[PDB]
């Protein structure tokens, strides 16, 4: 209904621009204060910058095509997905960049400190991380496109291959996962009585929230669409929970901003010398 | 015995002093200065950012053509800067880090440096070799460097943290002359615009008025309950103000010979840090451990503004000669140049 | 805009950017430690062994360059300048064990170790000294043992209910002082037993130096 | 003390190709921006190259630009300048000139004692050749501009030098009003606009010289003729 | 016989500053006062200069 159709326009916007606006924050704190210029800051941003544009093109395109009908130009449908995609997986493999530099403050502090990192090989890990999330799932998009048939829904064309999500959900989702575990559960055992009982407690329960957050916001649809293409359900009618499962790969982008860059000591400084 | 009765005349003599004070303090300036019109609200933007300390600067001072400027940081940095186009002329890597005061030289050839190394460090500005050099170490300190002032190309007077002031020569690099008096750590000094006089403010919450060519101290103000950190000069010589931990600054009169007004508000309850004066004198400017700077009437004792800007004590500040604007250093690493508009 | 004079003294501020940018990099790489302890605490044995106002020393061990510096010397007010070491890595604290039953030679009448207490208790609960960690040596321990069996632990701790041995004698001291943290979760104290002979007290401090860095890392990213 | 050598002139065949060094001793090299001013034989001071503090900015004359280049060795303090197609307008004295820039700093203060070479825009004026003196006496020099050199910061970038004879050229007057280094009080130099003077009061033997007015508002810097003085 | 040299010097100095000539704090005040109203228009952090006239526009 019309009704109802206003009211959801209305909230897919608001998660849009706490997407837009929770992430210019963090890209805001990056170029006002020069004292974040440390390898964790640079990863921030550029997690940030992937997040950023997920509420700037991904869901503002969205909003229309899905509630009020606009037929997608088979131009736009192709960029729309590519674009899509690409921001998501970067959001990923960002993560996978942060928590690998976390690791390797705790396991290797001496060489972690003492080593000097120019911006030249900065730059190189965050652009390694915008090619390889293309990769998994750039050329394959525009590969399949011809696969789709006329008139077909503006979803990837390998959909109908099971197969073909194993690999890239393995390679985007699986891997990511298993990384980042490793990598937490090592920054766990870098600490080695109640005060220390409490401390590693207090630890424990924040990595946890970390793997938690993003394994919850992308099992879902990931696990989705490979049962429904293994039974050639991929192209048809969408059930309603396999459009929250959707809408939870997005929420990553809301709640990154938060985790990552808002909880870190130097960010805050940055954010209250802005807002004060 | 011999030592009980003098200790007594030093009791009796303390009364008699302050007796004489009581008799010529027939009026008060709060009752002199009720009748002039306050001077409303002072309002100051930051017309410059000086960005470039990595570390919590200590000290600044202007050159005399109201231009440039020297900061002191503890990143071990010396730094000069061009206010109106926030250009750095020069960077002097300091020796030692730990550095606590910076003085311009008038001629604007050299600048003083010194710290918790017990040492002033001349540096010379103007050589053939286009770099900064130590021209002069004067050591003779046993206690950390707190203030270093220049009366001219060849004198330097340093207070320190060993309790006493010196004039240095320094061509010979030797202390002609040695202020002592004070039984806690001389934290600051100020010298007089005629640079006979100079008077410095301890930790022993007293301010002692010193002549230089004689060489001994003419008056002792008292009257703060906590460590002076700041002192400055009325623009005419005849009266300073201090600024002390206590949350206070007294305006002291050196021919009365007595305070003078008391500038403190209730929601100040934190150390000061520097104190200046406008080129009138009309205003009292005082930098706070609350990382603000606040504008005083110094005829009425009224906070005419407060300059907000720093996210961190303010340190140090300082007028320019001519009155144009003023700068304010903070342990957030910052410089900032404010001055009004019309 | 700008003149041809103006262009090139832009220039120069710029270089001198790069090279501030270019030392403060390098200087927080380095390790800072505030060297602290009593007269005849055996701390100027412990810089030897780390091979008039303020003393730097420098040394690198394992990649890692440590700069401790040593404020023993002055003699002027603490508070005035206790500020300035707000931000180092650790503070190295030295105690003499052999001192329990020794007397303050000023004042004649307080314990030699009852006076390292008072400055252990203001430096680990100064506010300045929040988040900084303490790195306690407790040194003379081969003298310790001898004069423990002649003067017995009594003499500096009254209210001490423990035998005379070696091991918990040193035990009772160490307890002490880490007692006399009153920010147990902001701070940790890493105690020590050096002795003039020992070979390990760097190693000691670099293990230290380890933790905290790995502990302030975890703190930064919000972690902890 | 300070010391700028120059090396590496002589005759070349036209066409062909030279390099010229000048090695510095007694400064900060790295500090100091470079100049390379040449001097055609009886005629007067032209600016060539530029190169900055750091290597950054570099500039050339239009008569130069694309067949020379100029650079320099921080670490071995030596300021080069390769020369390519060397014609017969190229024959002249080539000086290495340092001149460092900050507020209030002395620009083109120290000349080299430079090198010959011999092959096989505000237009700044000094119509008086040359000036009868005697020593004692009072003498004024003229230098117009076409262009007014007072910029908006307010300072006025012309810049007065003396070669006496044989002898390189050397800083008097610098930004129209600035007494330079070593320079007796006597000389003065005054200005407004396109206008300027400079006045030796109580002239003196060796006052005596070639006497040019450089301005240095904008590149390429360009001199005066040059006002010769005689006894 | 430390104590009793210092006690002499510190008694010795109180003499001096004892002796000096001290106004009214009224005149003093008015001295103060006068010197603020002379120099008042030369003040620019008292007064701001217009645009034009500020170095640090
Ligand atoms: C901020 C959060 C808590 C509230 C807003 C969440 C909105 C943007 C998301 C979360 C779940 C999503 C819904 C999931 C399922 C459906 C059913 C489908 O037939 C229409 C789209 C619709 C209705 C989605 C609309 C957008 C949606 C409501
Ligand atoms: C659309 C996808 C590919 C992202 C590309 C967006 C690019 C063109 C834009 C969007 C955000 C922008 C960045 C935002 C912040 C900064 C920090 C600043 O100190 C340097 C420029 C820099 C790095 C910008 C570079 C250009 C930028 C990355
Ligand atoms: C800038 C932030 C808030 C993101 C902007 C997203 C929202 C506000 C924008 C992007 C897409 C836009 C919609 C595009 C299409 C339509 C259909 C039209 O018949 C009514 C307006 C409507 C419904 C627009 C409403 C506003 C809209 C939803
Ligand atoms: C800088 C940020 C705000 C840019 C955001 C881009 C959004 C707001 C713009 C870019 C493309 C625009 C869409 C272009 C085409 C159409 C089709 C039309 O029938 C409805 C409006 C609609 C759907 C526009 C909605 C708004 C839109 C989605
Ligand atoms: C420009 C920023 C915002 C997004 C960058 C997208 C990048 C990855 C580029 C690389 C390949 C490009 C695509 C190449 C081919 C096509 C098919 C055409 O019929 C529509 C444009 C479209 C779909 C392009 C869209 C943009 C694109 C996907
Ligand atoms: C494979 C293609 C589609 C990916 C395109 C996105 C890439 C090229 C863009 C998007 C975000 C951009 C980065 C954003 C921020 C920075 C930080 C800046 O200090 C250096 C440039 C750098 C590192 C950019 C490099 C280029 C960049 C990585
Ligand atoms: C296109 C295919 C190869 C992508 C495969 C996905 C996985 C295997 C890739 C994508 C992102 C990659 C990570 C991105 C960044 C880093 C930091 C680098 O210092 C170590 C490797 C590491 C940790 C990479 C490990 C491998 C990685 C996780
Ligand atoms: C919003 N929900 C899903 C998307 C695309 C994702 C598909 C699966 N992983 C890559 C990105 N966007």
């Amino acid at each position: 209904s019309l009704s109802t159709r206003v009211t959801l326009a209305f909230f897919m916007s608001l998660v849009a621009f706490a997407i837009m606006l929770g992430n210019a924050l963090v890209i805001l704190a990056f170029v006002v204060d020069k004292n974040l210029r440390h390898r964790s800051s640079y990863f921030f941003l550029n997690l940030a910058i992937s997040d950023f544009f997920v509420g700037v093109i991904s869901i503002p395109l969205y909003i229309p095509h899905t509630l009020f009908e606009w037929d997608f130009g088979k131009e736009i449908c192709v960029f729309w997905l590519t674009t899509d995609y690409l921001l998501c997986t970067a959001s990923v493999y960002n993560i996978v960049l942060i928590s690998y530099d976390r690791y390797l403050s705790v396991s290797n502090a001496v060489s972690y400190r003492t080593q000097h990192t120019g911006v030249l090989k900065i730059v190189t890990l965050m652009v390694a991380v915008w090619v390889l999330a293309f990769l998994v799932n750039g050329p394959m998009i525009l590969v399949s496109e011809s696969w789709k048939d006329e008139g077909s829904e503006c979803e990837p064309g390998f959909f109908s291959e099971w197969y073909i999500l194993a690999i890239t959900s393995f390679l985007e989702f699986v891997i990511p996962v298993i990384l980042v575990a490793y990598f937490n559960m090592n920054i766990y055992w870098s600490l080695w009585e109640h005060v220390e009982l409490l401390r590693a407690r207090r630890l424990a329960k924040s990595l946890a929230i970390l793997l938690g957050v993003f394994a919850v916001c992308w099992a879902p649809y990931s696990l989705f669409t490979i049962v429904l293409s293994f039974y050639s359900s991929a192209t048809g009618p969408k059930s309603v929970w396999y459009r929250i499962a959707f809408w939870l790969q997005w929420f990553n982008s809301f709640v990154n901003p938060l985790l990552y860059p808002l909880c870190h000591k130097r960010f805050q400084k940055a954010f209250l010398k802005i807002f004060c | 015995s011999e030592l009980d009765q003098l200790r007594q005349e030093a009791e009796q003599l303390k009364n008699q002093i302050r007796d004489a004070r009581k008799a010529c303090a027939d009026a008060t300036l709060s009752q002199i200065t009720n009748n002039i019109d306050p001077v409303g609200r002072i309002q100051m933007r930051t017309r410059r950012t000086l960005r470039g300390h990595l570390a919590k600067i200590y000290a600044m001072h202007w050159g005399t053509d109201s231009r440039l400027l020297v900061s002191a940081s503890q990143d071990g940095k010396l730094i000069i800067w061009d206010s109106y186009t926030t250009n750095k002329v020069h960077a002097i890597p300091l020796r030692s880090s730990w550095v606590m005061t910076c003085a311009y030289a008038p001629s604007g050839n050299y600048v003083a440096c010194g710290g918790l190394d017990n040492i002033c460090s001349i540096y010379n500005l103007k050589t053939r070799e286009g770099n900064v050099r130590v021209s002069r170490e004067l050591a003779g300190h046993t206690g950390y460097l707190s203030c270093c002032r220049f009366l001219d190309d060849n004198q330097i007077v340093t207070s320190s943290g060993d309790t006493t002031c010196a004039l240095w020569d320094i061509e010979t690099g030797q202390q002609t002359t040695t202020f002592t008096g004070h039984t806690g750590d001389v934290m600051s000094l100020s010298l007089a615009p005629d640079t006979r006089l100079f008077v410095s403010g301890a930790c022993d919450a007293s301010a002692k008025l010193w002549d230089v060519r004689e060489g001994m101290c003419r008056q002792t103000f008292t009257g703060h309950e906590s460590d002076i950190n700041a002192i400055c000069f009325f623009p005419n010589g005849n009266a300073f103000a201090t600024g002390s931990d206590d949350a206070t600054c007294r305006l002291f009169d050196l021919r009365a010979d007595q305070e003078l007004m008391t500038y403190s508000h209730d929601n100040i309850i934190c150390g000061i840090t520097s104190v200046s004066f406008s080129k009138s004198g009309r205003l009292l400017l005082a930098g706070y451990d609350d990382f603000n700077c606040n504008v005083w009437d110094a005829l009425k004792a009224d906070r005419a503004g407060v300059l907000a800007g720093h996210d961190n004590r303010v340190s140090c500040l300082g007028v320019t000669d001519d009155g144009m604007a003023v700068a304010t250093g903070s342990w957030d690493s910052f410089l900032k140049i404010w001055n009004g508009s019309s | 805009t700008l003149s041809a004079e103006d262009k090139a003294a832009v220039e120069r501020s710029k270089m001198i950017d790069r090279n501030l940018r270019e030392d403060g990099e390098k200087a927080a790489r380095e390790v800072k430690l505030l060297l602290l302890g009593a007269g005849e605490s055996g701390k100027n044995t412990i810089v030897k062994q780390m091979k008039t106002g303020i003393v730097e020393t420098h040394f690198t061990f394992k990649d890692l360059h440590f700069k401790m510096f040593d404020v023993g010397a002055q003699r002027s007010e603490r508070k005035k300048w206790i500020h300035c070491f707000e931000g180092v890595t650790a503070i190295i604290f030295c105690v003499a064990l052999s001192d329990y039953d020794l007397v303050l030679a000023e004042d004649e009448e307080m314990n030699r170790m009852h006076a390292s207490m008072k400055l252990f208790d203001s430096i680990c609960n100064n506010k300045w000294f929040t988040d900084t960690s303490i790195i306690l040596f407790l040194n003379k321990k081969d003298l310790f043992e001898e004069k423990i069996k002649k003067s017995p632990l009594t003499i500096c701790y009254p209210e001490y209910a423990g035998s005379n041995t070696y091991e918990e004698a040193a035990a009772y001291i160490q307890c002490q002082f880490e007692d006399l943290n009153k920010r147990k979760d902001t701070k940790e104290i890493y105690t020590h037993f050096t002795c003039s002979t020992d070979t390990k007290n760097v190693q000691f401090v670099f293990d230290a130096v380890t933790d905290v860095i790995i502990k302030n890392n975890l703190k930064d990213c919000g972690l902890f | 003390d300070v010391q700028l050598v120059e090396s590496g002139g002589g005759l070349v065949q036209p066409g062909g190709s030279r390099k010229l060094s000048c090695s510095a001793s007694g400064f900060a090299f790295s500090s100091f921006g470079m100049h390379w001013v040449r001097q055609a034989p009886e005629k007067g001071l032209e600016w060539v190259a530029y190169i900055s503090s750091g290597s950054g900015t570099i500039y050339y004359a239009d008569t130069v630009k694309g067949r020379f280049t100029i650079s320099r060795d921080d670490p071995k303090n030596t300021l080069f300048l390769q020369m390519t197609s060397l014609r017969s307008e190229d024959t002249a004295m080539y000086y290495c000139v340092r001149s460092i820039y900050y507020y209030g700093s002395s620009p083109f203060d120290f000349w080299g004692q430079g090198t010959t070479l011999t092959v096989s825009d505000i237009v700044m004026t000094q119509a008086t050749s040359s000036v009868p003196v005697t020593p004692g006496e009072s003498v004024s020099i003229s230098c117009r501009s076409s262009k007014s050199l007072l910029h908006s910061n307010g300072n006025t970038y012309l810049y007065w030098f003396l070669q006496r004879p044989g002898q390189s050229p050397q800083l008097l007057i610098y930004r129209m009003s600035n007494l330079a280094s070593g320079v007796p009080d006597r000389f003065s130099g005054s200005g407004s606009g396109t206008a300027f003077t400079l006045t030796i009061s109580r002239l003196e033997a060796e006052d005596v010289g070639v006497y040019y007015c450089m301005q240095h508002l904008e590149y390429p810097l360009t001199f005066g003729a040059g006002t010769k003085l005689e006894l | 016989t430390a104590s009793i040299a210092q006690a002499r010097k510190l008694v010795e100095q109180l003499k001096m500053e004892a002796n000096i000539d001290r106004i009214k704090v009224s005149k003093a005040a008015a001295d103060l006062m006068a010197y603020c109203e002379a120099h008042a228009k030369e003040d620019p952090l008292l007064t701001p200069v217009p645009a034009s006239e500020n170095p640090f526009r």
